[PDB]
């Protein structure tokens, strides 16, 4: 996963989860990448799937 | 299985929009971004109860897809959870609406605008969408937006979340009904 084209103003709402470095399961790549942007680059990907 | 219940494809989980039919053939509608690239659909994460196979998909530009049921025994209720749906209608600004989805359950709000353009990026732009102040989160895609016993739309996406509040856009269901020649029941 590459969050360069983010942020994005809207995300589709399918569930294909990713596990962030904050221990939270992000529901899809778009939701994960908007939160990486929101944290000003400090959140990273721990692994794929739920945390 | 009814509107708002979970559906799984080989790549992820969405929600069932509405059960619809043409003649004696039963189908279910959901979001096009869920049908794109999916062939078979199941009722559970274990993939042991088959529901059916994708018969049409339209995403981006619109956001709707239809799955033909191949499972003969599962009950195909014409409801949203237990609410009956008896007709389809066009959304209007100020309309009170409710969405049901497999991750967040049922949430209500109102339609705030019509004919909105939502750019999901990379060329995936959808047009003609219903804007609302109802929240939605991953997993809720394709679930129904209804108002009373009226079917109105299919969940597409948006921003925000149910804890803090959000904005979700929906594909008008009448467009899907007409593209496939099916009806709610």
């Amino acid at each position: 996963v590459d969050c360069s084209e983010y942020p994005k103003p809207a995300c589709t709402a399918e569930y294909r989860p990713l596990c962030g470095s904050d221990n939270k399961t992000y529901g899809n790549k778009c939701n994960f990448c908007n939160a990486v942007v929101e944290s000003n680059g400090t959140l990273t990907l721990s692994h794929f799937g739920k945390c | 299985i009814s509107g708002g219940d979970a559906i799984y494809s080989s790549t992820g989980r969405c929600s069932l929009g509405f059960n619809v039919r043409s003649g004696s053939t039963y189908y279910f509608l959901t979001a096009g971004h869920c049908t794109d690239g999916a062939t078979t659909w199941w009722a559970n994460s274990a993939r042991t109860t088959v529901l059916g196979t994708t018969s049409g998909s339209s995403f981006p530009n619109n956001d709707y897809g239809i799955v033909r049921y191949t499972n003969t025994t599962i009950p195909k209720d014409g409801t949203v959870g237990g609410q009956d749906i008896t007709s389809a209608a066009n959304a209007t600004v100020g309309m009170a609406v409710t969405r049901r989805g497999s991750t967040t359950g049922t949430h209500s709000g109102s339609v705030t605008a019509l004919n909105a353009t939502v750019n999901y990026g990379g060329g995936d732009v959808v047009y003609g969408m219903i804007r609302t102040n109802v929240c939605a989160e991953p997993g809720d895609s394709g679930g129904p937006l209804y108002s009373g016993t009226r079917a109105i739309g299919l969940t597409s996406g948006g921003s925000g979340n149910c804890s803090s509040g959000g904005t979700t856009f929906f594909q008008p269901v009448t467009e899907a009904l007409v593209a496939y020649g099916v009806s709610v029941y």
